[PDB]
C-alpha cells in the first residue's frame, strides 16, 4: 500500500508534468503553425497584386 | 480475522489502485492529445478565416 502510494504519487507529478510541458509544446506549435500561415497568406497577397 | 479481512480488502484495493493510477495515467495522455489537437485545430481554422479574408480584400 505504501509503494502504491508513492507509485500514485509520483506518477501524478510525472503526467502532471509531462502534461504541461506538452500542451505548452502544443501550443508553441500552433503560434508557430499560425504565423507560418500568415507569412503564406502575405505571399497570396503578393501573387495577388 | 479483522486483520485477515484487512489485508485481503487491501490487497485488492490496491490492485485497483494501481490499475487506476495507470489509467489516469492513459487519461491524462489522451487529455493532453486532444488538447494538443484542438489548439493545432482552431490555431489553423483561424488562420483559414485570415487568409480567406486577405484574398477578399486583395479581390476588393
Amino acid at each position: 500500500l505504501a509503494d502504491a502510494d508513492a507509485m500514485h504519487a509520483k506518477a501524478l507529478a510525472d503526467a502532471k508534468a509531462e502534461s504541461e510541458k506538452v500542451t505548452e509544446e502544443a501550443k508553441q506549435d500552433s503560434e508557430r503553425i499560425a504565423a507560418q500561415l500568415s507569412e503564406q497568406a502575405g505571399s497570396e497577397a503578393e501573387r495577388i497584386k | 480475522e479483522a486483520m485477515l479481512a484487512k489485508t485481503a480488502a487491501d490487497n485488492r484495493k490496491s490492485a485497483e489502485q494501481v490499475a487506476a493510477a495507470q489509467a489516469d495515467y492513459e487519461k491524462e495522455m489522451a487529455e493532453a492529445r486532444a488538447q494538443a489537437s484542438a489548439l493545432r485545430d482552431e490555431a489553423r481554422a483561424a488562420g483559414r478565416s485570415v487568409v480567406d479574408e486577405k484574398r477578399a480584400q486583395a479581390s476588393g
